């Protein structure tokens, strides 16, 4: 009727070898989310409940921004989903909000697709009166790149990636790498658990406080389960509902990927999926 | 000397033990009427009293030994909105059959109240229908109902059948609370459920499924926009124990398990793309219907061996009766006065072991059931690949927080009228097991037909019990 639907998907673009930006309509999710939350989904019935961040909202036109990286079924099905077509289930917005105020200096950063859950926190500490300065890592030297327009825009850059624009080795050396500004008041690190670990154990270069953003098994996202499990400081939290931000000196972080590894299975799924 | 209810036709343990198809398939027309013969027809029917909703049990008994079968339906439904569902798990051995006269003979057994019930109510579903016209919008108010439980589901029929709006506010993609995620279809078939809600849609409901409120929409919106409000979001909650272990792959809440086995379907896979972990040697820690479902379900997903590990006795025990009989014929075994101490795990990842107790007849009651003390030296071990928690669980305190003036009880449930279901707040209602914490589906039936009852009696200024 010359108009458009729930879950539809307004835009999909692609931005590297296997990460696709979508802007898709959902009056909801882009009213009420705030920084910090996230969506889980399903793409049809036989779908399973998958986690993504919500990396932007356009809330007058309806639109939420959703950055996915292919690594199995489920995100290469959404990837391949074209343009109009919709998302079965859409559930949101999730997760407690990020803590966003007028501070000091501030530092961010950002490994694959974390960036694009990086960059909407980042964005409100600028509305909310920062001056902040970020660090992008990568995956590989050639292909796998990462967002070349977005943070640029909020601050000097920094890159670390095996070539352009940049370092080389770590976005932990770019941390240290700082020792001459050695900045103040906090930090943010959000990618695969094991950066944001090391982002926190580089709380020992600046003895710099770091906020962290958690990447566990979920399956409800609503509280009603605990697959999401975390440790911090010393007791239980759920991710969905207590977080996913926390501080990364409270995280037990060997004991999340320990976890996130708890199904190595989807091996399958994701190979019956890709046949032609 | 004997004097035994009539048999039903079961799937065969060893055939059953592998599938999620029902297990009790229940009767055929002439087993129901020949069981329906055993029922003497008491003036005084004490069989009623252990009925939380008082369902006149000898008269559609009676008209259905008459072969008036819409005629029983109609007073089956005239008390139970659910009777499809409640006479597949109603705990009658602790319920209507226990007070039932036939059983109080030597030897004998009581009416089989229940597999009739749900006879009825199976024959009707699928011969007969009803009249496709909505009610709903005639009172011109609005009325919303947050889950859809038996519940929510009770309460928004109900207020339908009423003339109001009703606007279900629904968590999850599939609406049935329990009655979807938590219970498996060996023991209730889902085609059940969905006719229920398709029934209650066709009365004009709108449900607003994968509506989480208070982040889909704000409590203070629904507050708002709503002439009243129904909660009827359980206790649904999971607590861990929090003993050493915890932590471990293999580890679950039964909510997580169930969850993913009954709403995701792990079970059938890669067809739905939900995993599940392999585990041959499992514990489910409880003794509750949750234990026996996750236990049961573990067992179907090809373990070799299933244990049941318990505080207390087999006389504790709250799980239904025909079930645990079901679960010892599919060999489910049973630890008596078990208590895990910590859990533990290998190398790579994996939970390998826990270590558990003996425990003691000792402290009297104090909450619980008869707090087990410990018993030293009796200390064991118990080598699994998997564990499950099905120890209880409680309520969304969150969402009831968000809720200003809403008074809870010591354990944080929401305090409401036994039998008008209002609570503090004005124009809230609530039901179900977010204020008994958990109990039985007919019990959220009957408090979702109560608080409706209120609602219109609320909404048309007859009763009011809110002033200064
Ligand atoms: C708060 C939170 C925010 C997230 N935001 C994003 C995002 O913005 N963009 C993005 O691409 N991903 C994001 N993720 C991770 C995303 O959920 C996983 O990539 C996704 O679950 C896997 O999709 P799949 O098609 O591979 O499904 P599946 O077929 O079930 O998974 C296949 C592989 O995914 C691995 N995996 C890693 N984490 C998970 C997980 N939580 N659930 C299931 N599988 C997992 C598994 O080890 C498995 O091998 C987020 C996760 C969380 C907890
Ligand atoms: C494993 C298990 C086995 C059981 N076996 C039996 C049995 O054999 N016999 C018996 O009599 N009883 C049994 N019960 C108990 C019975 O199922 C429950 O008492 C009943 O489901 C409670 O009904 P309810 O509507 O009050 O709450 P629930 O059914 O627990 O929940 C209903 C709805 O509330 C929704 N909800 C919660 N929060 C929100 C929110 N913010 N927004 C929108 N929706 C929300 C949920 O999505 C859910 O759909 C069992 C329970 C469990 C967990
Ligand atoms: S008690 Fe047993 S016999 Fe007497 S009415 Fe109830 S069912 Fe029929
Ligand atoms: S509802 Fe539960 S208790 Fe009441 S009669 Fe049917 S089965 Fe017996
Ligand atoms: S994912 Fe089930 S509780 Fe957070």
């Amino acid at each position: 009727m010359g108009g458009t639907a729930l879950n539809e998907i307004v835009k999909k673009v692609k931005i590297a070898e296997d990460v696709f930006d979508f802007w898709i309509h959902s009056p909801s999710v882009s009213k009420e989310a705030r920084p910090g939350q996230f969506v889980v989904i399903r793409l049809h019935e036989k779908g399973e409940r998958i986690p993504l961040t919500v990396a932007d909202t356009k809330p007058e036109e309806g639109l939420f921004r959703m950055v996915v990286k292919v690594v199995g079924k489920t995100t290469h099905e959404l990837s391949l989903k074209k343009e109009g077509d919709t998302i079965l289930d859409v559930v949101g917005p999730l997760g407690n909000p990020s803590e966003i105020e007028n501070y000091g200096n501030v530092l961010l950063v950002g490994g694959g697709v974390g960036i694009a859950t990086l960059y909407p926190i980042a964005k409100a500490l600028k509305e909310a009166g920062n001056n902040i300065t970020t660090v992008l890592g990568a995956r590989t030297k050639d292909y796998l790149i990462m967002v070349d327009e977005f943070k640029e825009i909020s601050d000097v850059l920094l890159v670390t990636d095996d070539g352009s624009a940049g370092m080389k080795g770590v976005v932990t050396d770019a941390m240290d790498k700082l020792f001459r500004e050695r900045k103040f008041d906090i930090c943010w690190a959000v990618g695969p658990t094991i950066m944001m670990k090391f982002c926190t154990l580089k709380a020992r270069e600046f003895g710099v406080p770091i906020w962290v953003s958690l990447n566990p098994i979920m399956v409800d996202g609503t509280g009603m389960c605990g697959a999401c499990r975390v440790t911090v400081s010393g007791q239980i939290k759920f991710a969905c509902v207590d977080g996913p931000e926390f501080r990364g000196e409270e995280v037990d972080w060997d004991e999340l990927l320990k976890r996130l590894a708890q199904y190595r299975e989807q091996e399958k799924i994701s190979y019956e999926r890709f046949l032609k | 000397m004997k004097n035994r209810k009539t048999p039903m036709k079961e799937q065969s343990p060893e055939s059953r033990r592998r599938n999620f198809e029902e297990v009790a398939l229940g009767y055929t027309l002439e087993e129901a009427l020949e069981e329906a013969q055993r029922c003497l027809q008491c003036p005084t029917h004490p069989c009623v009293s252990g009925c939380p909703v008082e369902i006149d049990i000898p008269g559609f008994i009676r008209k259905l030994r008459d072969g008036k079968l819409e005629e029983s339906y109609r007073i089956l439904k005239s008390y139970n909105n659910l009777p499809a569902v409640c006479g597949r798990v109603c705990p009658q051995e602790v319920q209507c059959e226990s007070r039932c006269v036939v059983g109080k003979m030597k030897d004998s057994e009581p009416v089989a109240i229940g597999r009739l019930e749900r006879f009825v109510a199976d024959w009707a579903a699928e011969n007969l229908e009803e009249d496709v016209k909505p009610l709903a919008g005639s009172k011109k108010e609005k009325v919303a109902v947050v889950g859809s439980g038996p519940a929510g589901l009770t309460a928004a029929a109900d207020l339908a059948k009423m003339g109001y709006h009703v606007d279900i506010f629904e968590a999850f993609h599939k609406p049935g609370g329990v009655l979807v995620y938590g219970i498996p279809e060996f023991r209730l078939p889902k085609r059940i459920v969905e006719r229920e809600v398709s029934y209650i849609r066709k009365l004009g409901v709108n449900f607003h499924l994968n509506t989480v409120v208070g982040k889909t929409v704000k409590v203070k919106e629904l507050l708002s926009e709503y002439d009243a409000v129904f909660i009827g979001t359980g206790a649904g909650t999971p607590k861990f124990m929090g003993i050493p272990g915890t932590n471990l792959n293999g580890v679950y809440s039964a909510n997580e398990f169930l969850t993913r086995v009954n709403l995701m379907k792990a079970y059938l896979f890669p067809e739905y793309d939900t995993p599940i972990r392999v585990g041959k040697k499992v514990a489910v820690i409880g003794a509750g219907n949750t234990a026996m479902d996750a236990a049961r379900s573990a067992l179907r997903l090809g373990a070799e061996k299933v244990y049941i590990v318990y505080r207390r006795t087999e006389r504790e025990m709250p799980a239904r009766r025909e079930e645990y009989h079901h679960a010892l014929e599919e060999g489910i075994e049973f630890l008596w006065l078990t208590l895990p101490i910590r859990y533990i795990g290998d190398a790579n990842g994996n939970v390998e072991a826990m270590e558990c107790v003996r425990m003691e007849l000792k402290e009297a009651d104090g909450s619980g059931r008869p707090r087990p003390v410990p018993i030293e030296g009796s200390n064991f071990v118990l080598e699994v690949d998997m564990v499950i928690e099905a120890i209880g669980q409680g309520p969304n305190r969150v969402l009831l927080s968000e809720f200003p003036g809403l008074e809870l009880n010591e354990r944080g449930y929401i305090k409401a009228d036994e039998d008008t279901g209002a609570t503090s707040v004005k124009g809230v209602f609530a039901g179900g097991d977010i204020v008994t914490g958990a109990a039985t589906v007919i019990k959220a039936m009957g408090a979702g037909k109560k608080a409706a009852q209120f609602i219109h009696s609320y909404l048309t200024g007859e009763w009011n019990p809110w002033q200064k």
